[PDB]
RNA sequence: AAACUUUCAACAACGGAUCUCUUGGUUCUGGCAUCGAUGAAGAACGCAGCGAAAUGCGAUAAGUAAUGUGAAUUGCAGAAUUCCGUGAAUCAUCGAAUCUUUGAACGCACAUUGCGCCCGCCGGUAUUCCGGCGGGCAUGCCUGUUCGAGCGUCAU
RNA sequence: CCCACCCAUACCCCGCCCUCAGGGUAGAAACGAUGCCCUGAGGAGUAGGCGGCCGUGGAGGUCAGUGACGAAGCCUAGGGCGUGAGCCCGGGUCGAACGGCCUCUAGUGCAGAUCUUGGUGGUAGUAGCAAAUACUUCAAUGAGAACUUGAAGGACCGAAGUGGGGAAAGGUUCCAUGUGAACAGCGGUUGGACAUGGGUUAGUCGAUCCUAAGCCAUAGGGAAGUUCCGUUUCAAAGGGGCAC
RNA sequence: CGGGACCGAGGACCGCGCUCUGCAAGGAUGCUGGCGUAAUGGUCACCAGCGACCCGUCUUGAAACACGGACCAAGGAGUCAAGGUUUUGCGCGAGUGUUUGGGUGUAAAACCCGCACGCGUAAUGAAAGUGAACGUAGGUGAGAGCUUCGGCGCAUCAUCGAC
RNA sequence: AGGUUGACCUCGGAUCAGGUAGGAGGACCCGCUGAACUUAAGCAUAUCAAUAAGCGGAGGAAAAGAAACCAACAGGGAUUGCCCUAGUAACGGCGAGUGAAGCGGCAACAGCUCAAAUUUGAAAGCUGGCUUCGGCCCGCGUUGUAAUUUGGAGAGGAUGCUUUGGGCGAGGCUCCUUCUGAGUUCCCUGGAACGGGACGCCACAGAGGGUGAGAGCCCCGUAUAGUUGGAAGCCAAGCCUGUGUAAAGCUCCUUCGACGAGUCGAGUAGUUUGGGAAUGCUGCUCAAAAUGGGAGGUAAAUUUCUUCUAAAGCUAAAUACCGGCCAGAGACCGAUAGCGCACAAGUAGAGUGAUCGAAAGAUGAAAAGCACUUUGAAAAGAGGGUUAAAUAGCACGUGAAAUUGUUGAAAGGGAAGCGCUUGUGACCAGACUUGCGCCCGGCGGAUCAUCCGGUGUUCUCACCGGUGCACUCCGCCGGGCUCAGGCCAG
C-alpha cells in the first residue's frame, strides 16, 4: 500500500520551520495580550455535549453563549460580544440542564466582571467603582473557566443497604425485551389495526 | 559573544564587508591609535587618520621611525609617510605602504571638525564612565 | 538544486563507430557543442542520487529513555576517577560534587567576570579553566571556512537555581571560555556527556543540590530505576565467606605445566 | 666500441594534478508588500581630460540639487583646502529635479530618422514667402456639458 | 622376469601462521578475564552467505597533541613494521596549517563502461605543400629579399577578359604614415594583418510619392481565449455654396 | 658396532623413570677460533638455470568466435524517502508513545505539560447480533531445574477434554 | 403663429469637463482548456492525471466564509489549516490500482449588508460647476436616491427605567541618529610577531574581520544599560466641558410578520467523483410551490419525524509561497565541485529563426615588476641586483603523471615484461663500542644503626628536625676477578 504512483516529489512538504513558527505564533500571542490589556486575551465560552453516541459522555467548549442564555442571565445580546462573551445564534436549548449550567457560568463571569467607565470624570451606574477596580486578574478565560469535569466521576460509594434492586428479569433481558419491542413496534400496531377492523366487521 | 539578530559572524560577509567598503567607511576604517600623552590629553583612544598628522611606526621594519603623513590612499589601506620610503632600480624614490593600525599618532593635524570629533568622543566616553559608574 | 545538471538541450549520436551512446550537447560554435551530458560520470552533469531536504535529519527519542540517560550522568558527575577519565583537571577539587554556597553566586554577587573567575580560582576550578584557555587550537579542514574556526576543552558546568540565585551569575560566567552555566531544572545531557563521555566536572550551589529532589520528584512518568545489580562490588561478591565456602577445590592454576 | 631501442637514477622540460585558500554557489530560517498612460519591464543610441567592456548616468549625461560626514581621488595629466571651511570625495543618505529615440506606446506610419493637421511665439524686406521654437491631435468605456437626429410617444 | 636408482603441493617427522574444539585461571601477591596458560584436530574454491580490519571528506569529545627553529602536499636505485589493504621514519622540495584515540556521519576506495573533461605519444620530420603555361637581370631598402619597389627583358588574360562600372551581401576592408610578436599551410622589409589618424558635400542621382501581386486597421460577425474572418459591409463613415 | 644429512620448539622446580654421589629421564649444551665491519644481512640494475599465454566481459556444459582496451591525471555507478517483515540492543510494561499543540529557553538546541488519538488489552459473523473458568485454569506421557528423595514439575511437544 | 411652438423617449457627434483600462510579473492564488510517455503481458474501461504544455484574471496573500451545514446524539454550530479519522466507508477490465467525509484534539477566531413596506405632513439622498467658503446653480433621481427592517428577527402597541457629543492629555511604543573596556611592557626566533617565554589588564564585550605568520587589550567592530538630536504615527492613566431637539438599549403582547424563477427540480447527453445504486458541473428539452422548498448517501408509493432556509452581497486571522526586497544561518561544495556563470556570463561564439551556449580564479607582505654594463636587427641572453625567497620574472603559490632532452650506469643474434634461486656491480639499514656484581687501594662528603619529638598513614609503616665522629653509609678514580654481551664458523 505505498501511493507514490502519481508525480509525488512536487508536493512533499517539510516542517523545518516547526520551531520559528512556535516563535511567531507566541510572539503573535504577546503581541496581542499587550493589545488588549487588561482584558483576557479570549472570550468565555459556554460548556456544550460533544455530539454521537462515542462522544456523548464528554463536555467541551463551545462557540457561544445561545440568545436564550442571555436573556436569562440578564446581559443584552449587543452588550455580551463587547465585555468578552462568546454569543452563537445558532444554538439551542433543548434541555434545562445545559441552558443552567450556562446561565450558571454567565452569572459567575458577571459577579467576577470589573466594568471600566468610558469617561472616567462620568462613571455611571453600571461601572465598576475605582475602589474596586483594583483587583487581581486573570487573562485566559479558557484556563480561568475551562471545563472542570469534563467525563462524569468513575467511582462513588454507595451504603450496602441502598443497592437497588434492578430491572425485574435481568438487565440482559431488558436490553434483549427491548430490541425486540423495537424490531416488532410495527407489526404490532399493524395486527392492532386488523384485529379492530375484525372486532368492527363481526361485531 | 554576539547576541543581536543584526549582527553577522559570517567570515565570507565581513571580508566582502571590509573589501568593498566605500571611501566613508574606509576612513573609519584605517584608524590609529593617539600616543600617550595626547591619551591623556584628550580622553581619546583612537582617530581615523588624515593628512598632515605626525605619526611613529610602531610595527614592521621601519619601526621607530617618525614622520608627517603626507597621502592617506585609501584605495589600498595604505597611509605615506614622510622620508619612510624605498629606491627603485633606477634610484627613483618610492613611498612604502603603512597600515595605520601599525602606526600611534604623535601630533594631529587640528581644525574645528577634529575638535568637535574629540570633544564628542570625549563626552561620550566621561558619560558612559559616569553611567556605569 | 532539482536542476543541476539538467538545464541542458543534449541527445546521443546513436550506434556507430567513434564514440560513446552519451547524450551530447547540440549546437555549435562553442566548446560545450558535442560534449557529455545528463551523466554521474559527465563533467558537468546531475550526480548520482541528489541530495533531497526530505532526508530523516531529526531522531525521535523516548522521554524516558532521555531522563535515564540524564541521571546516569549525572551519577556518573559524582564519580571523581570518572572526572579524570574525560579529562579534567580535578585534583584541586576539595570535595566531589563540587557545592557552593548561594551566598557567593545569588544576586549580582558573581554579575562581574573578575568576580565570577576569581571565584572558580577559590574553590578550585581554576586549573580546569587555565586548561581550556590554553586549550584553544585551529581547526583542521573546511570548518574553517564554514564557520567552525577553533576547537577547544570543555570546562566546568555550574548548575544553579533560577529562582534562589537569580540569572546574573549567568552573565558573569558568559565570556569565561569552556564555562557553562545550567538551571537545575533544565538539565541537558549535551552538556552533561559531551561527546557521549561520562563524567562532566560540574560546580553546584547549594540552592540546586536542595531542589535537585524536587527537580526529579516533578518528572511526571518518570521514576529513578532500579538497576539489575544490587552490590557492584565483584571482589567482594566473588571473595565473600558465603560463595567461597561453598566452591569447589581448584582443579589447577593459572600456568599449566607442559606434560610431554 | 659508438649510434639506435629499452631499463634505472639526477637535473631540466611539457602539462596542470595535488595541497592550502575563497568578495561565489547551494539549502534552511526570519522579516516586508512596493511596477505601469503622472508612461513600466525590456530595447536602442549616447555621456568621462585621457574607456572598448563592466559599472553608473541621460544633451543638467561616470552626473545636478538637498541632508550628513569631514580631507580626499589616484593609472597618468591637471587642479585643490583660505585647514579654523556654504567644504575634497569613483563618500554615504536621499524627500527636489533632469530623464535622448523607443516600447502596453498614443496624429498616420516605420524595412522611411517618411508624411500630416490644430493653436501660439520668435527671426529673416515681408498682409501672401521662408525658417526655428513651444503646446497638442490613439482606442474602448463611465459621469456630466453642449450640439443634434428620428410621426418613436404626446401636448399645443 | 629380476636388481638398483629419479621425483608431486601425495605420505611420514619438526618448526611457524590462522580457524575450530576441549580444559585451567579470585576469602584475587590481581586481569588490555574482550587477557593469559595447556592440549588436540584441520587448512583448494566460482555463484552465494557471514565476520574482522585498512583507507577518504566532515562532526562531538579527548590527547594540557604537531607546527614559520617549517603544517599540508610532492619526489626518492634510502630504510622499518604488517600475510595484506596499508602504516611509520630518513633525505630533497615547499610554504600555513594538520594529526593520533573513542564515538557520530557520508556525494567514501576504479583498469576497463566504442567512458566524461583535460593533457600527451608512436606513426613522423612521414603523407605531402604537383589544376589555372613563367619567369630572368641590375640598383635601392633592409639584420635578412624567388614571392618589396624602380628600371630592364620575357610572357599571359584576349573585349561572353585576369578590363572599366553596378544590384544583393559585407561594413571601413578605402587613403596616408608606422609596425615587435601572431596570421598570410613557404619567406616577407610586403599585406584586405597589426597601430594611430584621415576620408563619403545634391532642389536636378536614388530613396521619399504612385499603385501591382499581396498584407494590415476600422464597421460588424465568430471564438473560453491567445485572437479569426472581414477591406465595402446590414456604418448617422461629408464636401461645397448662399444668406439684411 | 660404525658412517652421513636436516632440525634444537620450550624456558625456575614439580612428572614418569633408570644403569641412582648421578643420568642420554616432561625439546642443546659445553669448548675453541677469526672478525667486529658492509664481513653477515638487505634494496636496485643486469647475466645465468628452471618456470610462466593478454586482461576482462559474454556464451553455453565448455572452448573458440565476438566485443572493449594508444597513454596519463581528475572524476565516475545499489542512494534517499514512505510502508512492511525477521533478527540485535535499549526504556517502560497491560500498558506504551513528551515534540499536532502549549509552556519555557542561554532561542531551529535542551527542559517541562496534558486532552484527545494511534497500536495493544477479545473474538466471531455477510449482517442483525452475540461474546470466552465444571475442575488448585483440567486429565495422560515426556521434559530442564529443585526436592523433605515421597515427589513438585518451567519453557515446549503429542494427545484427550472444557469455554 | 397651430403647416406653429414645445415636453419626453431612444439614438448619435465633439482634440467638449473630469476620469479609468491595456503591458510587465506570475514562486504561491482563482478559473478555463487539456495530453502522451508511464502502469495495466499487449490493449479501445482504467492509470499516469481531473497532471505537463496552452488561455484568461488578483493580491500580499489569494480563495473560502457567517448553513437551503453536520447529524440522529444528553445533540453540535461561519470559513481556513495541522494531527487523527484512514489506506477506512466506497469505486475498479482479464485488476493493475484508486480513495473521501462526520465526530474528536489543536492553531486562529468576528461579525454582518441588500431586494422584497408609503417619508407621503413635505427626496429628508447624491455627481459635477462657480464660490466671498455663507452658500448658489446645472443636473441625477419618483420606472425610487436617504432614514427604518434582513429571519438571530422585525413591524405595531403597552410600559418604566437606563445609554450617547466634543477637546486636551502625563506617560509609553515603533524608526533613523552622537558615544562606550583593557599591553603595542621586556627577552628569543623571524623579512614582518599576530609565534615561544615572562609580567599585567579588561570582560553583560574570549562573535567576526583586518593588520607583513594563530591578536580579548593595534584597528573596525562585539555585550549591556543607556545617552545626544529629529520626524511621523499608534496606544494610553487621567482631566475639562453640552445635555436630550433627537436618536438607542431592556421587559411583555391581541395582531401583522413581505424573505431572491427559465431559478429549483425532472429527463437526456457529455464530463467528473470514493459517491460506474448514494457526487458535482455544463448543454438541450420540460419546467415549479406556499408551512412551501432543499437535505436526511438503495429505486418507488403512503404516513410521520429531524434539520436548515437556495436561486443577491461583504468580511481580518490562523494557511501557501522554486517571483521580488532586506537579513541571519548550515556535521552542504571548495574552481572538471558548487548555479550554465566565484572572472567585462546568459558574456564570447553558433544558428535564417525558434533557440543553443562555453572556457577562464591564486607573483609577492610590499612592485620592491630588474638601475647600470655588455652581446644581439629584434625577441632576448649574460653579468650585476630587488626580495626572506626569482628553486616566486606579469609564461608568475605549490608544481604529480603520461611524454621529452641532457648526464651517468647497463642490456640487446626474429619481442619485451613476470616467478623461484644464486652470482656480480652499485648502494644501504641494523648490531657493536661495554654493562652488572665482588676484592683491594686512594679521595670527597656525612640524608649509616639505635634513641627522642612532631607529622602523615595502610595503624605499623614512613618522612622531617637533634644524635653518627668515621671497622658505619653514599658518590668519584685507579687496579684485579667472575658473569653477561655482536657477526660468521669448527
Amino acid at each position: 500500500n505505498n501511493h507514490f504512483r502519481k508525480h509525488w516529489q512536487r508536493r512533499v512538504r517539510c516542517h523545518f520551520d516547526q520551531p520559528g513558527k512556535k516563535v511567531t505564533r507566541r510572539l503573535a500571542r504577546r503581541a496581542k495580550a499587550a493589545a488588549l490589556a487588561p482584558r483576557p486575551v479570549d472570550k468565555l465560552r459556554p460548556i456544550v455535549r460533544c455530539p454521537t453516541v462515542k462522544y456523548n459522555r464528554r463536555t467541551r467548549l463551545g462557540r457561544g453563549f445561545t440568545l436564550e442564555e442571555l436573556k436569562a442571565a440578564g446581559i443584552p445580546r449587543l452588550l455580551a460580544p463587547t465585555i468578552g462573551i462568546a454569543v452563537d445564534h445558532r444554538r439551542k436549548n433543548l434541555s434545562e440542564e445545559s441552558l443552567a449550567a450556562n446561565v450558571q457560568r454567565l452569572k459567575d463571569y458577571k459577579a467576577r466582571l470589573i466594568l471600566f467607565p468610558r469617561k472616567s470624570n462620568k462613571p455611571k451606574k453600571a461601572d465598576t467603582p475605582k475602589d474596586q477596580q483594583t483587583a487581581e486578574t486573570t487573562t485566559s478565560l479558557r484556563t480561568s473557566f475551562g471545563v472542570e469535569q469534563p467525563l462524569a466521576p468513575g467511582f462513588t460509594e454507595i451504603s450496602k443497604s441502598e443497592i437497588p434492586a434492578g430491572i425485574e428479569g435481568g438487565a440482559y433481558r431488558a436490553l434483549r425485551k427491548a430490541r425486540s419491542d423495537a424490531r416488532l413496534v410495527g407489526v404490532r400496531e399493524k395486527r392492532a389495526k386488523e384485529k379492530a377492523e375484525a372486532e368492527a366487521n363481526k361485531k | 559573544m554576539k547576541v543581536r539578530p543584526t549582527v553577522s559572524s559570517s567570515r565570507r560577509k565581513a571580508r566582502k564587508a571590509h573589501f568593498s567598503a566605500p571611501s566613508s567607511v574606509r576612513r573609519v576604517i584605517m584608524s590609529a591609535p593617539l600616543s600617550k600623552e595626547l591619551r591623556e590629553k584628550y580622553n581619546v583612544r583612537s582617530i581615523p587618520i588624515r593628512k598632515g598628522d605626525e605619526v611613529q611606526i610602531v610595527r614592521g621594519a621601519h619601526k621607530d621611525k617618525e614622520g608627517k603623513v603626507t597621502s592617506v590612499y585609501r584605495l589600498k589601506y595604505v597611509i605615506h609617510v614622510e622620508r619612510v620610503t624605498r629606491e627603485k632600480a633606477t634610484g627613483q624614490t618610492v613611498p612604502i605602504g603603512i597600515h595605520p593600525s601599525n602606526v600611534v599618532i604623535t601630533k594631529l593635524h587640528l581644525d574645528k571638525d577634529r575638535e568637535n570629533i574629540l570633544a564628542r568622543i570625549k563626552a561620550g566616553r566621561e558619560q558612559v564612565a559616569k553611567a556605569k559608574g | 538544486s532539482e536542476k543541476a545538471g539538467h538545464q541542458t538541450s543534449a541527445e546521443s549520436w546513436g550506434t556507430g563507430r567513434a564514440v560513446a551512446r552519451i547524450p551530447r550537447v547540440s549546437g555549435g560554435g562553442t566548446h560545450r557543442a558535442g560534449q557529455g551530458a545528463f551523466g554521474n560520470m559527465c563533467r558537468s552533469g546531475r550526480m548520482f542520487a541528489p541530495t533531497k531536504i526530505w532526508r530523516k535529519w531529526h531522531v525521535k527519542i523516548n522521554q524516558g529513555q532521555k531522563r535515564f540517560a540524564t541521571a546516569s550522568a549525572l551519577a556518573a558527575s559524582a564519580v571523581a576517577p570518572l572526572l579524570m577519565a574525560r579529562g579534567h583537571q580535578v585534583s584541586t577539587v576539595p570535595e566531589v560534587p563540587l557545592v557552593v554556597d548561594s551566598a557567593a553566586v545569588a544576586g549580582d554577587a558573581v554579575a562581574k567576570t573578575a568576580a565570577a573567575y576569581k571565584l572558580l580560582k577559590a574553590i578550585g576550578a581554576g586549573p580546569d579553566v587555565e586548561k581550556v584557555k590554553k586549550s584553544k587550537k585551529l581547526r583542521a579542514g573546511k570548518g574553517k571556512m564554514r564557520g567552525r574556526r577553533h576547537r577547544q576543552r570543555r570546562g566546568p558546568l555550574i548548575v544553579y537555581s533560577p529562582e534562589h540565585d537569580g540569572k546574573e551569575l549567568v552573565k558573569g560566567f558568559r565570556n569565561i571560555p569552556g564555562v557553562e552555566t545550567c538551571p537545575v531544572d533544565a538539565l541537558n545531557l549535551l552538556q552533561l556527556a559531551p561527546g557521549g563521555h561520562l563524567g562532566r566536572f560540574i560546580v553546584w550551589t547549594s540552592a540546586a543540590i536542595k531542589q535537585l529532589d524536587a527537580v526529579y520528584e516533578s518528572k511526571k512518568g518518570f521514576f529513578l530505576p532500579a538497576n539489575i545489580v544490587s552490590q557492584a562490588d565483584l571482589s567482594r561478591l566473588i571473595n565473600s565467606t558465603e560463595i567461597q565456602s561453598v566452591l569447589r577445590a581448584p582443579k589447577g592454576e593459572a600456568r599449566t605445566k607442559r606434560a610431554c
